[PDB]
C-alpha cells in the first residue's frame, strides 16, 4: 500500500509543479521516472506472480550469508588494490611526458598522416583505483570480464605516485587480477550456483 | 512489393525431421522444453524486469546525443523502447556494459532536438550494477528452477 | 594512448578512453 | 572485535590525495594496532598453551597474519615503497560476528569440508595449471614470433612464457578471444590460407 | 660578448609569479609572463610588417612557454635587445640579427610576426649547426635482424633520414647495415661528401632496407671501425663518430672497442629506437666508454629531438677551445625563413661561463648557450658588383 | 677545400655522463 | 624421482624459450637448444629399461605408456631428421609436461575423476552442434555475401571510408559524402567472420553463441540490410 501511496502521489505533486513555469526541472525529472512503479503493483494482483516472487526472495535469504562473505573478500582485495594502484592512473595525452608539471601546453600529433597541434593535458584512466569506492566498481567490472585487459595493462604499466605509464614495468602484479580471478568469478559463483 | 524471402526458411526445417533418431536426445530435450512452459509466471517476472529497466533508461537516458564513437551511437542507444530493450539484452549478456555506463555520466554532449541542455545522470552507476546483479540473478533462479 | 577518433588495433588495448571499436578509439 | 572493527575503517579510509595528518595518524596507528594484537596474542597463547593455540584452524590463520604484518613493517621501514597488503587480512578475523549468530554451524562445516580436501583441491587446481602450461607452450610453437604483421605487436601474444600463459589465461576468461582468433589467422596469413 | 656577459650575471629564480617576463611572442594573434603589442609599422628592405622597438621571440610548438627553463632562458635574454638597437643604430642596411637558443627559442631583431602547423626549430638550422660544432665523419651503422621488424624499422627509418638531415656540405656520412654480416646500404661503399645528391641516395636506400637475420654486433663495428681508416678519398679529418641504430642487445664487445680504438678517438653514439623489452645495459656501456652518448627513441614525436641532442656533445672540445674557437662563419646560399630571399649567414657560438671569474664550476659550462646569427642578402653583395 | 679548424679529443672533456646514468 | 626432475627440468627449459621474428634468435636459445639430447637419452633409457620388464604390446597396453613413447620416438627422429618437415614434429615437446602426469598416480586419479563427468555431456555437445549448422544454414540463406559492399572514395586506389557495410539506396546504412557503395571489400574483422559458405558461417554462429562480440556481426548485418529483422535471427541465437 505504501508503494501504491507513492506512486499516487508523486505523480499528484508532479500535476500540482505542472500548472506553473518550469519550477524545479529535477523534481519534474525525478517524479515523472517515479511513474514506473506502474507493473510492481500487480505482484499483490496475481497470486501466482506474488508466489514466484516469494521464492526468488527466499532463494535470495538462502544465500544472504555467502553474499555477506563475498563482500568482505571483496572489499579486502578492494583495499589491496587501492593500496598497491592508487594514484598511479594518471597519463599525459603524449606519453613522452611523465609528470604534471611537463604535461601543459601544445605538442604535435601524428594522426591520419597529417602532424596536428593538440592541447598537453593531464587526465586519469577510466577506471582507477584511488579509493575503495571506486576500486569495488573496478573489480566488480573486472568480475564480469568486461575490460579486464585494458585495466591489466593500465596496472602493469603503473609507475609511481604521481608518475605516468611506463610499458612493462610491472609484470608480476598480474598476479594479482589472476589470483582474483582465481577467486570471485571462478570460486565464488560456483559456490553461489551451488547453494 | 512486401517481401515475401522468409519462405527459403521452410525448406531448412526439415532438419528437425532427422532429430526423432537422437533418441537420448529427443528425450532430454522434450523434458527440458516441458519443464520450461510449466513456469512461465518467473518469465513472466523476468519480462517485467526488463520492461521496467527499460522504461528507467528511456526516461533518463533517453535524449543522449547519437554520436559515434561512443557506446550511445546509431545501433545501441535509449531512444525506443524497442532499442532500450535491446541495449538491455546486450548488457545482459555482457558486451561493454560498462562502457554503456561510461557513455551517460552527467556529463555528455546533449541531443539537439532535446530540449535540455544537460542529459545524463550518475545513476547509471546504480543503474549498471544493480541490473548486472537482478538480472543474472533471477536467470540463475530460473534455470535452477528448471 | 590513443586519443578519440584515433585508427586502433583492438588488441593493443591503448585507447584512452573508450575501447578500440571498429578500428577508432 | 570492536579493535579489530577500528582496524579495518582505519584501513579502510585510505584514499589518494589524502590529508598529511590523517597520513600520519594512520602511520602510528598502524603501529598501535599491531602491538594490540601482538599482546592479544601472545597472551593467549600463554592462556590455552602453544599446542592448544594452534589447535583451532582459525588462529594458525592470526598467526600467520601477525608474523606477515610484522614481516610487511620491517620491510617497509628499511625500504619505504610498495605495500604488501597484509595488516588488511586481519579484517577476516571480523568473520568471528557469524559466532553469536544461529548460521555458525553452516558457516564453519564449510570451512572444515574445504580444510578436508586440501589434497584433491591442489591436484586439481594443479590439473589446471598443467593445461594452461600445455597450451601456452603449443601455442608458442605455432604463433611464437609472427605477431609482427601490423604497426605493434599486441600485449596478447606467444613470444615468451609469462606472455603465452596470459594470453591462454586471458582466453580462458573469454574475453576477446575472438579478437586474438582474428589476429592468429592473419599472422598465419590471410582469410584464404590461414584459417 | 654581451649575451655571454649578461648571462654570466644570472640568478636562475624559481618561480615568476610577481617577476613577470615581457616578451614579445611571435606567432600570435600562461602564467608566469607577460605580453608585447607592438606597432609594425611597414617598412623597407623587408617584405613584410617590421617593428624596431623590441625583438620576437619564436618558441617551437611542442615547446612549451612558461616553463622554468624558457622563462629564465627569456628573462636573461632580454637584455639582448640594447645591443640589437645599437648595431641597426651603426648600420642601417642591417637585416635580422638572431640569438638561436640551446632551449629552443630564438630572439630575433627587428620584431615581425612569425611566417597549417609550424614545425620550425632553431636547433635544426644549417647555421646553428655549423655553429654548434666542427665538421665531422659520421657513420651510420643500422640493425636489420629480425628483432627490428615492424614499427621499430619505420622509426629507424625516419630517425635515420632525420639525422641525414642535419648534415652539410661539410660533413662526410655514409650508412651500413649489418645481419650476421655488415654491408654498405648503397653503391658509394666509403664516407661521400653528404651533399643533396648523395644524401638523396642514401636516404633512398635506406628506405629500402628489409629486416631479417639474427644482430652480430662485432662484425658490423669492425665493418664500422674499417670505414673510418680508409683515406684513400676526400674527407674531413676531423670529428669522427659511429652512430648505432639498435633496439637492445646483450654483447658489450669489448674486443672490437679494445682493439679499433684502443685510445678512444672515435666517439659512439647509440640510439635505442621502438617500444620494446630488450635489454639496454649494453647500449648505454657502449655510448659510455667511448666518448659517445645515448638515447631513446621510442614514438615519431622524439625522432626530432633526439636526432639533433648529439651537437652538444662534439661542441665539448670546442668550449674547451676557449677564445681560440670563435670564428665568425658563413653559410652556403639559403632561402630565408622569413620570405627575405637568398641569405647568407654569419655565425658565432655562446659559451656559459658563470662562475668562470673563479674558475669552480666546469660542470654545465661545457656546453654552449647557443649561436649568434645575422643575415646578408644576396641583394648587398650585388650592389657593391655594379 | 676544407676547413683547417678542427676542434676535437680534448683532454679536459668530462665525458662522464651519458643518457643512460640519468635514466 | 629423479625421472620427475628431469621432466620439471625440461618444462623448465620449454619455459625459457623465447621467439622473434624475421628469424631471429637470442643466443640464450642457442644455449638451451644443447640440452635436447641429454633429455632425449634420458627418456629413452628411462623408456628402455620398461619395455624389457612389461614386454610390448604389456609396457604398451598402458595409455600413458603409449604418451611417453610417441614422444620419444617424436623426440629421436627430430634429433635424426635433418629434414626441412619437422614443425609438426616439433610440436610434440609440448605434450612433455604431461609425462609428470603418467609420473604421479594421484594426478592420474584426478584427471579420471574430471573426466569422469564428460562423458554425459557428450551428448549435451552433439546437441549443441545440431543447434550451430541449424542456424549456419539460416545465416547461409539470409547474409550470405552482405558484407562486401562498402563506401570508396570515387575508384581511386580501394582504400574504404568506414569499416561498416554500406547499402545501395535501401533501408540500410547509405554512404556519407560522395562515396559509393562498390562491390568488393574483404570484411569488418579481415573478411573472417561472414557467411559466404557452411565454414564461415559456422565460426561466426559458434563465435556468437559464447556471447562474444556477437552484437558485432549484428550491427554489421543491421547496417547492410536494415535491423527491422535481424534481432529475430540472432535473439534466439543466443536465447537457443
Ligand atoms: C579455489 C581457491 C580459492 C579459495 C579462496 C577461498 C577460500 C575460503 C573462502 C570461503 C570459505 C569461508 C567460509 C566462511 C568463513 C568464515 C565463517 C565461519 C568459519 C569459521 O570461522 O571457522 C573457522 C574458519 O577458519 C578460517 O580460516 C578463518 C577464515 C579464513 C578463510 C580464508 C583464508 C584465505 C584463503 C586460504 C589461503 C590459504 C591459507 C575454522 O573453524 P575452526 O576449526 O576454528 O572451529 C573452531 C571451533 O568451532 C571452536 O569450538 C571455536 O571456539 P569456541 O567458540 O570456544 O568453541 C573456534 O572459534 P574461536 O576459537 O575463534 O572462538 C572455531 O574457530
Ligand atoms: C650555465 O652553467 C651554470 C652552472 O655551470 C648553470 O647554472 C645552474 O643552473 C641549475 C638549474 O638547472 C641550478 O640547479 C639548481 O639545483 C637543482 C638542480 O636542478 C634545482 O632543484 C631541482 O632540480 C631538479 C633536477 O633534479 C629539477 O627538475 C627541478 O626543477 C629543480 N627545482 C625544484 C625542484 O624546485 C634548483 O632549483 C636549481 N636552482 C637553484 C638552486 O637556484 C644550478 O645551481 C646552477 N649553478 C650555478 C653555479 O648557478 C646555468 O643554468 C647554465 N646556463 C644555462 C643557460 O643553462
Ligand atoms: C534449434 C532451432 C533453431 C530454429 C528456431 C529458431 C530460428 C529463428 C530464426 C529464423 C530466421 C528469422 C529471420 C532471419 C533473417 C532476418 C531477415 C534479414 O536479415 O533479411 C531481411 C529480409 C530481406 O532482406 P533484403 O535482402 O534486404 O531484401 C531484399 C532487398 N530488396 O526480409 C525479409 O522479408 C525477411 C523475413 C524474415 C522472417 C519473417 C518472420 C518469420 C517468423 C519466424 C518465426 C519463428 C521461426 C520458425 C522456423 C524456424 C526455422 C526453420
Ligand atoms: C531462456 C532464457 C531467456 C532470457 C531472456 C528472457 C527475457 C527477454 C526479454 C526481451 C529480450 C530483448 C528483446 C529485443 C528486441 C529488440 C527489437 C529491435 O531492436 O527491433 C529493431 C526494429 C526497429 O526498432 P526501432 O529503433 O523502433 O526502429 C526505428 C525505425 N522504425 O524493431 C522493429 O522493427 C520491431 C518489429 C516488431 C517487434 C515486436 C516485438
Ligand atoms: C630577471 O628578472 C628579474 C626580476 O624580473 C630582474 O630583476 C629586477 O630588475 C629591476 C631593474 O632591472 C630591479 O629594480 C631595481 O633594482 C635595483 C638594483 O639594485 C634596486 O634599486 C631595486 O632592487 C629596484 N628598484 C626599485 C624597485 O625601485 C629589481 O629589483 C630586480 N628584481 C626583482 C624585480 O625581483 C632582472 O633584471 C632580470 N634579468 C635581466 C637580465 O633582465
Ligand atoms: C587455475 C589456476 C591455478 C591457473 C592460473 C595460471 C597462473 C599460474 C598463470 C597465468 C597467469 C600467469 C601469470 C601471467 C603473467 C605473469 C608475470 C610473469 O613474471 C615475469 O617474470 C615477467 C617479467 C618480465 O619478463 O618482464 C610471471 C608471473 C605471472 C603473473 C604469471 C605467473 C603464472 C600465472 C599466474
Ligand atoms: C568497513 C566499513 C567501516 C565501511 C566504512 C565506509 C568507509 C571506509 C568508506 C565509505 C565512505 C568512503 C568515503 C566516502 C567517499 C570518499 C571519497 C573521498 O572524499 C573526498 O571528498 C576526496 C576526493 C577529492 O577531493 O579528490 C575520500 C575517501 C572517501 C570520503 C571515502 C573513504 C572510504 C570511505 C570513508
Ligand atoms: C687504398 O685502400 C686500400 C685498402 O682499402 C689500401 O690497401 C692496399 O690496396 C691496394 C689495392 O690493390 C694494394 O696495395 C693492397 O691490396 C693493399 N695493401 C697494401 C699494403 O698496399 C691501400 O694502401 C690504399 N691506398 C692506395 C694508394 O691504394
Ligand atoms: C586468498 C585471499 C582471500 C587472500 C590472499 C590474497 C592476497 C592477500 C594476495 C594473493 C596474491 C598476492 C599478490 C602476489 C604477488 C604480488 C607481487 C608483488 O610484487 C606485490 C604484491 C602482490 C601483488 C601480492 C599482493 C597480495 C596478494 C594479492
Ligand atoms: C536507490 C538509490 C541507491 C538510487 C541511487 C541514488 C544515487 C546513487 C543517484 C540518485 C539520483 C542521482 C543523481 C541524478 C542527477 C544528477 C545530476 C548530474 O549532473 C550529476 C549527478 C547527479 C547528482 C546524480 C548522482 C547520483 C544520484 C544521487
Ligand atoms: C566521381 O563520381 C561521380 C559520381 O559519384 C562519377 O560520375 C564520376 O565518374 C567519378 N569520377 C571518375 C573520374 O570516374
Ligand atoms: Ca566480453
Ligand atoms: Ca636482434
Amino acid at each position: 500500500n505504501i508503494l501504491d501511496f507513492i506512486v499516487v502521489s508523486g505523480a499528484l505533486v508532479a500535476f500540482a509543479f505542472s500548472g506553473s513555469k518550469g519550477k524545479d526541472i529535477n523534481t519534474i525529472k525525478s517524479l515523472r521516472v517515479l511513474r514506473v512503479l506502474r507493473p510492481l503493483k500487480t505482484i499483490k494482483r496475481l497470486p501466482k506472480l506474488k508466489a514466484v516472487f516469494d521464492c526468488v526472495v527466499n532463494s535470495l535469504k538462502n544465500v544472504l550469508n555467502i553474499l555477506i562473505v563475498y563482500m568482505l573478500f571483496m572489499f579486502i582485495f578492494a583495499v589491496i588494490a587501492v593500496q598497491l594502484f592508487k594514484g598511479k592512473f594518471f597519463y599525459c595525452t603524449d606519453e613522452s611526458k611523465e609528470l604534471e608539471r611537463d604535461c601543459r601546453g601544445q605538442y604535435l600529433d601524428y594522426e591520419k598522416e597529417e602532424v596536428e597541434a593538440q592541447p598537453r593535458q593531464w587526465k586519469k584512466y577510466d577506471f582507477h583505483y584511488d579509493n575503495v569506492l571506486w576500486a569495488l566498481l573496478t573489480l566488480f567490472t573486472v568480475s564480469t570480464g568486461e575490460g579486464w585487459p585494458m585495466v591489466l595493462k593500465h596496472s602493469v604499466d603503473a609507475t609511481y605516485e604521481e608518475q605516468g605509464p611506463s610499458p612493462g614495468y610491472r609484470m608480476e602484479l598480474s598476479i594479482f587480477y589472476v589470483v582474483y580471478f582465481v577467486v570471485f568469478p571462478f570460486f565464488f559463483v560456483n559456490i553461489f550456483v551451488a547453494l | 512489393f512486401i517481401n515475401l524471402s522468409f519462405l527459403r526458411l521452410f525448406r531448412a526445417a526439415r532438419l528437425i525431421k532427422l532429430l526423432r533418431q537422437g533418441y537420448t536426445i529427443r528425450i532430454l530435450l522434450w523434458t527440458f522444453v516441458q519443464s520450461f512452459k510449466a513456469l512461465p509466471y518467473v518469465c513472466l517476472l523476468i519480462a517485467m524486469l526488463f520492461f521496467i529497466y527499460a522504461i528507467i533508461g528511456m526516461q533518463v537516458f533517453g535524449n543522449i546525443a547519437l554520436d559515434d564513437d561512443t557506446s550511445i551511437n546509431r545501433h545501441n542507444n535509449f531512444r525506443t523502447f524497442l532499442q532500450a530493450l535491446m541495449l538491455l539484452f546486450r548488457s545482459a549478456t555482457g558486451e561493454a556494459w560498462h562502457e554503456i555506463m561510461l557513455s551517460c555520466l552527467s556529463n555528455q554532449a546533449c541531443d539537439e532536438q532535446a530540449n535540455a541542455t544537460e542529459c545524463g545522470s550518475d545513476f547509471a552507476y546504480f543503474y549498471f550494477v544493480s541490473f548486472i546483479f537482478l538480472c543474472s540473478f533471477l536467470m540463475l533462479n530460473l534455470f535452477v528452477a528448471v | 594512448c590513443k586519443g578519440k577518433g584515433a585508427k586502433c588495433s583492438r588488441l593493443m588495448y591503448d585507447c584512452c578512453t573508450g575501447s578500440c571499436r571498429s578500428g577508432k578509439c | 572485535l570492536c579493535v579489530v572493527a577500528l582496524n579495518t575503517l582505519c584501513v579502510a579510509m585510505v584514499h589518494y590525495n589524502q590529508p598529511r595528518r590523517l597520513t600520519t595518524t594512520l602511520y602510528f596507528a598502524e603501529f598501535v594496532f599491531l602491538g594490540l594484537f601482538l599482546t592479544e596474542m601472545s597472551l593467549k597463547m600463554y592462556g590455552l598453551g602453544p599446542r592448544s593455540y594452534f589447535r583451532s584452524s582459525f588462529n594458525c590463520f592470526d598467526f600467520g597474519v601477525i608474523v606477515g604484518s610484522v614481516f610487511e613493517v620491517v620491510w617497509a621501514a628499511i625500504k619505504p615503497g610498495s605495500s604488501f597488503g597484509i595488516s588488511v587480512l586481519r579484517a577476516l578475523r571480523l568473520l568471528r560476528i557469524f559466532k553469536v549468530t544461529k548460521y555458525w554451524s553452516s558457516l564453519r562445516n564449510l570451512v572444515v569440508s574445504l580444510l578436508n580436501s586440501m589434497k584433491s583441491i591442489i591436484s586439481l587446481l594443479f590439473l589446471l595449471f598443467l593445461f594452461i602450461v600445455v597450451f601456452a607452450l603449443l601455442g608458442m610453437q605455432l604463433f611464437g614470433g609472427q605477431f609482427n604483421f601490423q604497426d605493434e605487436t599486441p600485449t596478447t601474444n606467444f613470444d615468451t612464457f609469462p606472455a603465452a600463459i596470459l594470453t591462454v589465461f586471458q582466453i580462458l576468461t573469454g574475453e576477446d578471444w575472438n579478437a586474438v582468433m582474428y589476429h592468429g589467422i592473419e599472422s598465419q596469413g590471410g582469410v584464404s590460407k590461414g584459417m | 660578448l654581451e649575451a655571454e656577459k649578461v648571462q654570466a650575471a644570472h640568478q636562475w629564480r624559481e618561480d615568476f609569479a610577481s617577476n613577470e617576463v615581457v616578451y614579445y611572442n611571435a606567432k600570435d594573434d600562461e602564467p608566469g609572463s607577460q605580453r608585447i603589442k607592438p606597432v609594425f609599422i611597414e617598412d623597407a628592405n623587408f617584405g613584410r610588417q617590421i617593428s624596431y622597438q623590441h625583438a620576437a621571440v619564436h618558441i617551437p610548438t611542442d615547446i612549451y612557454e612558461g616553463s622554468t627553463i624558457v622563462l629564465n632562458e627569456l628573462n636573461w635574454t632580454s637584455a639582448l635587445d640594447e645591443v640589437f638597437k645599437k648595431n641597426r643604430e651603426e648600420d642601417p642596411s642591417l637585416l635580422w640579427q638572431v640569438f638561436g637558443s640551446a632551449t629552443g627559442l630564438a630572439r630575433y631583431y627587428p620584431a615581425s610576426p612569425w611566417v597549417k602547423i609550424d614545425l620550425y626549430d632553431v636547433r635544426r638550422r644549417p647555421w646553428y649547426i655549423q655553429g654548434a660544432a666542427s665538421p665531422k665523419d659520421m657513420l651510420i651503422l643500422v640493425d636489420v635482424s629480425g628483432s627490428v621488424s615492424g614499427l621499430t624499422l619505420k622509426l629507424i627509418r625516419t630517425s635515420v633520414s632525420e639525422m641525414l638531415e642535419t648534415l652539410s656540405d661539410d660533413d662526410f656520412v655514409n650508412v651500413a647495415s649489418f645481419n650476421s654480416n655488415a654491408q654498405d646500404v648503397s653503391c658509394f661503399q666509403h664516407l661521400v661528401q653528404a651533399n643533396v645528391r648523395n644524401k638523396k641516395v642514401l636516404k633512398d636506400a635506406v628506405n629500402n632496407i628489409t629486416a631479417k637475420g639474427i644482430t652480430d654486433y662485432k662484425k658490423g663495428f669492425s665493418f664500422a671501425f674499417e670505414q673510418l681508416l680508409n683515406y684513400n678519398v676526400s674527407r674531413a679529418n676531423c670529428n669522427k663518430i659511429i652512430m648505432l641504430f639498435t633496439d637492445g642487445g646483450e654483447e658489450r664487445a669489448q674486443e672490437i672497442f679494445n682493439k679499433y680504438n684502443k685510445d678512444k678517438k672515435v666517439r659512439v653514439f647509440t640510439f635505442s629506437v621502438g617500444q620494446h623489452n630488450y635489454d639496454r645495459g649494453p647500449i648505454q656501456w657502449m655510448a659510455c666508454e667511448n666518448k659517445g652518448y645515448y638515447y631513446e627513441i621510442p614514438s615519431i614525436g622524439a625522432i626530432r629531438i633526439n636526432t639533433q641532442e648529439y651537437l652538444d656533445v662534439l661542441g665539448r672540445p670546442m668550449v674547451l677551445a676557449g677564445d681560440k674557437a670563435k670564428q665568425v662563419q658563413w653559410t652556403n646560399v639559403y632561402l630565408d625563413a622569413l620570405e627575405l630571399g637568398l641569405v647568407i649567414t654569419g655565425t658565432l657560438p655562446v659559451f656559459n661561463i658563470t662562475g668562470q671569474f673563479e674558475n669552480k664550476t666546469n660542470l654545465k659550462n661545457q656546453l654552449i648557450l647557443g649561436v649568434m646569427g645575422v643575415d646578408v642578402s644576396l641583394e648587398d653583395i650585388k650592389r657593391l658588383t655594379p | 677545400k676544407g676547413p683547417d679548424v678542427c676542434f676535437d679529443n680534448n683532454v679536459l672533456e668530462d665525458y662522464t655522463d651519458c643518457g643512460g646514468v640519468s635514466g | 624421482y629423479m625421472i620427475l626432475a628431469t621432466i620439471i627440468a625440461n618444462c623448465i627449459v620449454l619455459a625459457l624459450e623465447q621467439h622473434l621474428p624475421d628469424g631471429d634468435k637470442t643466443p640464450m636459445s642457442e644455449r638451451l637448444d644443447d640440452t635436447e639430447p641429454y633429455f632425449i637419452g634420458i627418456f629413452c633409457f628411462e623408456a628402455g629399461i620398461k619395455i624389457i620388464a612389461l614386454g610390448f604390446v604389456s609396457y604398451l597396453r598402458n595409455g600413458w605408456n603409449v604418451m611417453d613413447f610417441v614422444v620419444v620416438l617424436t623426440g629421436i627422429l627430430a634429433t635424426a631428421g635433418t629434414d626441412f618437415d619437422l614443425r609438426t614434429l616439433r610440436a610434440v615437446r609440448v605434450l612433455r609436461p604431461l609425462k609428470l602426469v603418467s609420473g604421479i598416480p594421484s594426478l592420474q586419479v584426478v584427471l579420471k575423476s574430471i573426466m569422469k563427468a564428460m562423458v554425459p555431456l557428450l551428448q549435451i555437445g552433439l546437441l549443441l552442434f545440431f543447434a550451430i549448422l541449424m542456424f549456419a544454414i539460416i545465416g547461409l540463406e539470409f547474409y550470405m555475401g552482405k558484407f562486401h559492399k562498402a563506401c570508396f572514395p570515387n575508384s581511386t586506389d580501394a582504400e574504404p571510408v568506414g569499416d561498416f557495410p554500406c547499402g545501395k539506396e535501401a533501408p540500410a546504412r547509405l554512404c556519407e559524402g560522395d562515396t559509393e557503395c562498390r562491390e568488393y571489400w574483404p570484411g569488418p574483422n579481415f573478411g573472417i567472420t561472414n557467411f559466404d559458405n557452411i565454414l564461415f558461417a559456422i565460426l561466426t554462429v559458434f563465435q556468437c553463441i559464447t556471447m562474444e562480440g556477437w552484437t558485432d556481426i549484428l550491427y554489421n548485418t543491421n547496417d547492410a540490410a536494415g535491423n527491422t529483422w535481424n534481432w529475430l535471427y540472432f535473439i534466439p541465437l543466443i536465447i537457443i
